[PDB]
RNA sequence: GAAAUUGUUGAAAGGGAAGGGCAUUUGAUCAGA
RNA sequence: AGAACUGGCGAUGCGGGAUGAACCGAACGUAGAGUUAAGGUGCCGGAAUACACGCUCAUCAGACACCACAAAAGGUGUUAG
RNA sequence: GCCCUGAAAAUGGAUGGCGCUCAAGCGUGUUACCUAUACUCUACCGUCAGGGUUGAUAUGAUGCCCUGACGAGUAGGCAGGCGUGGAGGUCAGUGACGAAGCCUAGACCGUAAGGUCGGGUCGAACGGCCUCUAGUGCAGAUCUUGGUGGUAGUAGCAAAUA
RNA sequence: UUUGCUCCACACAAUAUAGAUGGAUACGAAUAAGGCGUCCUUGUGGCGUCGCUGAACCAUAGCAGGCUAGCAACGGUGCACUUGGCGGAAAGGCCUUGGGUGCUUGCUGGCGAAUUGCAAUGUCAUUUUGCGUGGGGAUAAAUCAUUUGUAUACGACUUAGA
């Protein structure tokens, strides 16, 4: 929906006379703001348990910041998405420095490659792959080789003026 | 920023160049385009030939001399793109179009003038490497332009003359650079460097 | 645009002056207009209103 | 000089000419409101002539004022003229079209004596 | 509906327009391709 | 010197307009060397002259001037909106205007 | 002694109609102070 | 062709959908300034040849709802599962 | 997923056009920006509503003034006005020193119906206001009568021997 | 030709301006490569360096740029002459020789500026035309009418005629 934040959302399934202190279910929701986060919490909770926003209450909502936002991680991401003709689980791998950045990349990639909009995607799990050689996608593995270097051929410089007097070069 | 801007059309992505030039004329800038035969169009030569043949079949059925006129020369193909992007049926569009000249090769008025390029229309900067592209001269010859050989011959002659001119200019520039390198440790030069010059 | 909940430019629907051109009736109306404005007497207000009434709205007593 | 007034604002200076009075000679320019069912002018399609409406009404403080700040009062003779004796700053006399030349001379002389501005002092003057 | 019996069109559309020529002397619109080894010679001639 | 100019060059592009309706009461001006609205903020409020020539001499000159001023920035590329005492004629689309350095805040 | 319609004179414009609206340029013309 | 509810057009201009009675936005006294709607910002055309991640090369590419159409079935094309 | 095959119609033609290929295409995200008779603020017009003010130099309490809101419109209703022929009253109104009429890319007033003025022409009457009255307002009706065009110096004025 | 035509110079009158206000400042080619400098064993060579935009380069001080006095150096620049060469794609421009003249802000002095009143484009460009004053230059045709029939509805065409 936007540049994502991650929230813990804890809801209650409001207490009654028979059942005081209900079971306090928690979810990790990727959303651009707390309103969407709570909406998503109620969506998934209605998918899982006999509850709705009218019969429950949000006990807490807290942004979870990346523990180490400046270290590059490999993430395994399990998603479930609706295609035009069915539902499918897929596992992908994303290299990024935070869970929110990885999830933004994942949503972009799903929309780009499967035309799956936000509404059609469920993030089943996002997990750091602690040990390389447990990374099982080539498009991520190729960036985990020793002494990785690569050039950037054909550099295109953006001109600030309409006309140039130089016939530019793409060297880099 | 000049009274006349001469664009060397070589490798310039006819549509994007036409957009730049149309806006320039409508903003009141005089534009001279040279070497229209060396313009580029994205897509295979066969693709662009098929597109021009689709253009060619369009004609007023009861009198072909009334129908759309299919100009074959590369300068007129580029002119067609520009005119389609100018409001040419108004007096303002007419004035904008009179602010424009397009040539195959670089004729004598402009072969001794500075040519500029348009980076946002340059093929090497815009097209993804490996994308196939067409050259306007080849397309024009295939659809009936008659002067590819004459233009190429005159361009080779002009390039010989211009290379001689540039050899002389390079020698003189080396002389001037040496004379500026000397007297670069002078007090005046040190003060100029302090001021940024 | 405004979603009007009532008719716009609706006249009050009550007479504000006698339809009659009787100059003496208009003089009585002027006097009781002054009285109803500057006395706060409900009698004066109702007499002013009654002075505007048409003939069928003033049946003989 | 006349009484000071705010700047005179004419909301719509150009004449409201009847639709198609430029097209047919039988259609006079005197404004008529189109009543036609399909009338482009009545339906107020963009690009058509504007119609007179009460929004164009002039500021009540400057309404009826001539550019000189005087309201025009038509006078037929000296008595009409001296009706404006005490209102020289608000009203200007305009001599009626049918007043003869000698009577115009008399009216103009009286107006000059009284300080009453005359909007048309050059009517029927000696050539 | 279609012509109901096929026939070739009347006349040659390549000789249009059937107008008067602009001169009584018809123009030579193409000369033989020059072979620069042969001696210099006229490529055409005028007669009555 | 060879130069005497104390104004920035500009071009009268068009009136303020939508796709199919223009507003002659606002002109759009491209100022030379201004590529962003942040740069154009400097020229906000500056006087603009459109200077043209006529055959008939009027008050000792055959040069006439239409005065206006920059009012606000327009778009993302340094174009500004300008209002002139009399709207510019619209034949001057593409004509040169002079944006003076006054009223100066330097 | 109107209009339609017309002659002359003068003014102006005119790349497959003309006419109209908003705005200003230019020419002409003019009131107010 | 015929019903239900509501909203509309008819009776209605205006901005947008090139164009269009009905769609989107919004309903209208005369003006000024500001901000927006829907829709757009290469050029026509006011407004970023903006930024970002991908995908696509079509010897009939595709390009915004109403709407001006395309299906079953197929392809070591290419992409991701 | 995108692309391709499947994919054939008649005048030449339509992502609106040009044109666009790490797009100016498709999916998605972020900002900036453009502009409706809409929204905000201000003025002015009118309408409606609520009020103030007969205490004087006060002739316009149908007046003057304050405050707030509102303004689409066919069929249609109502209101306030404009204009015409004639009538009672009045201005002891205009006029042969020029009434009425007519012409006038000349001026002024009114949102408008219209009103007023100047200039020309002209020749015998006519107007403002308060009221009365109607055979009272034209773009149309294959309208009526009369007049006049473009067509157009055109079709044509060629049977009966000359 | 009741002194006609053309070119140049000057002056004066008009005429307008799709829009000057320091300079349109010239290699070619490639871009998964080049530019420049330099060296040699002259190449698809070695070495060095540059780019990361023209944010440059050149020009730029002086009553819109006056009048003068010097220093330094034989530079820069304008003008009209002049030597020769190159340029046909639309050449109409590019380069070059020599002397003459003016300026020189490379440096150092002396004088002037005001009152356009606190701004007003505050007039400096070039486009055509006309006229007058001088100088230079050249001394026809076409059409109608007649005529031909290689032509032809009429125009048109094609012929002939001192
Ligand atoms: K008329
Ligand atoms: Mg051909
Ligand atoms: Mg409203
Ligand atoms: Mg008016
Ligand atoms: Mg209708
Ligand atoms: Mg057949
Ligand atoms: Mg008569
Ligand atoms: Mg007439
Ligand atoms: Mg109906
Ligand atoms: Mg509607
Ligand atoms: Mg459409
Ligand atoms: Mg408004
Ligand atoms: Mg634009
Ligand atoms: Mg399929
Ligand atoms: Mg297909
Ligand atoms: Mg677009
Ligand atoms: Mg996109
Ligand atoms: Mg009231
Ligand atoms: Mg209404
Ligand atoms: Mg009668
Ligand atoms: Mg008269
Ligand atoms: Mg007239
Ligand atoms: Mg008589
Ligand atoms: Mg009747
Ligand atoms: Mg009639
Ligand atoms: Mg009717
Ligand atoms: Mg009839
Ligand atoms: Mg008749
Ligand atoms: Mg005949
Ligand atoms: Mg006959
Ligand atoms: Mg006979």
């Amino acid at each position: 929906m936007a540049h994502f934040k991650e929230y813990q959302v804890i809801g209650r399934r409001l207490p009654t006379e028979s059942v005081p202190e209900p079971k306090l279910f928690r979810m990790r929701i990727f959303a651009s703001n707390e309103v969407i986060a709570k909406s998503r919490y109620w969506y998934f909770l209605q998918k899982l348990h006999k509850v709705k926003k009218a019969s429950g209450e949000i006990v807490s909502i807290n942004q979870i910041n990346e523990a180490h936002p400046t270290k590059v991680k490999n993430f395994g991401v399990w998603v479930r998405y609706d295609s035009r003709s069915g539902t499918h689980n897929m596992y992908k791998e994303i290299r990024d420095v935070s869970r929110v950045a990885a999830v933004e990349t994942l949503y972009q990639d799903m929309a780009a490659r499967h035309r799956a909009r936000f509404r059609s995607i469920h993030i089943l799990k996002v997990a750091e792959i602690e040990k390389t050689a447990d990374v099982k996608r080539q498009y991520v593995k190729q960036f985990l080789t020793k002494d990785l270097k690569f050039p950037l051929p054909h550099r295109v410089q953006k001109s600030t003026k309409t006309f140039s007097y130089k016939r530019p070069s793409t060297f880099y | 920023v000049e009274p006349v801007v001469v664009i060397d059309g070589k490798g310039h992505l006819v549509g994007r160049l036409a957009s730049v030039v149309a806006k320039q004329l409508l903003n009141g800038q005089k534009i001279v385009v040279v070497r229209a035969e060396e313009l580029n169009i994205s897509g295979e030569f066969f693709r662009n030939k098929l597109k021009y043949h689709d253009f060619l079949r369009k004609a007023t059925a009861f009198n072909k001399t009334r129908g759309p006129f299919h100009f074959r020369a590369p300068s007129r193909i580029f002119y067609k793109a520009l005119r389609g992007m100018v409001s040419h049926k108004t007096a303002r569009g007419k004035a904008a179009l009179e602010r424009l000249k397009v040539f195959e090769g670089i004729p004598p008025p402009y072969d001794k003038k500075k040519r500029v390029v348009v980076p946002q229309a340059l093929r090497v900067l815009r097209l993804k490497p490996g994308r196939k592209y067409t050259t306007l001269g080849k397309l024009s010859t295939s659809v009936g332009w008659k002067y590819e050989d004459v233009v190429a011959k005159l361009e080779a002659k002009r390039k010989v003359s211009s290379a001689e001119y540039y050899a002389k200019k390079r020698a003189f520039t080396k002389k001037v650079a040496s004379a500026n390198a000397t007297a670069a440790e002078s007090d005046v030069a040190k003060q100029l460097a302090a001021l940024g010059y | 645009g405004i979603d009007h909940t009532s008719k716009q430019h609706k006249r009050s629907g009550h007479r504000t002056a006698p339809k009659s051109d009787n100059v003496y009736l208009k003089l009585l109306v002027k006097l009781y207009t002054f009285l109803a404005r500057r006395t706060d007497a409900p009698f004066n207000k109702v007499v002013l209103k009654a002075l505007f009434l048409s003939k069928i709205n003033r049946p003989p007593v | 000089a006349s009484l000071p007034h705010p700047k005179i604002v004419k909301k719509h200076t150009k004449k409201f000419k009847r639709h198609h009075s430029d097209r047919y000679h039988r259609v006079a320019e005197n404004w008529r409101k189109q009543k036609g069912i399909d009338s482009v002018v009545r339906r107020r399609f963009r690009g058509n002539i504007s119609q007179p409406k009460i929004g164009y009404g002039s500021n009540k403080k400057t309404k009826f004022l001539s550019p000189s700040g005087h309201k025009t009062f038509l006078v037929a003779n000296v008595k009409d003229l001296e009706t404006l004796t005490m209102h020289t700053k608000t009203y200007a006399a305009e001599i009626a079209h049918n007043i003869s030349a000698k009577n115009r001379v008399v009216i103009l002389a009286r107006a000059k004596a009284l300080g009453i501005k005359v909007t048309n002092p050059k009517g029927r003057l000696a050539l | 509906s279609h012509r109901k019996y096929e026939a070739p069109r009347h006349g040659h559309l390549g000789f249009l327009p059937r107008k008067r020529a602009a001169s009584i002397r018809a123009r030579v619109k193409a000369f033989p391709k020059d072979d620069r080894s042969k001696p210099v010679a006229l490529t055409s001639f005028l007669g009555y | 010197a060879e130069s005497h100019r104390l104004y920035v060059k500009g071009k009268h592009l068009s009136y303020q307009r939508s796709k199919r309706v223009n507003n002659p009461n606002v002109s759009l001006i491209k100022i030379e060397g201004v590529a962003t609205p942040q740069d154009a903020q400097f020229y906000l409020g500056k006087r603009i002259a459109y200077v043209y020539r006529a055959s008939k001499e009027v008050r000792g000159s055959k040069i006439r001037v239409m005065w206006g001023k920059v009012t606000r920035t327009h778009g993302n590329s340094g174009v500004v909106r300008a209002t002139f005492r009399n709207n510019l004629p619209a034949k001057t689309f593409g004509a040169s205007v002079r944006i003076f350095l006054y009223p100066s805040n330097i």
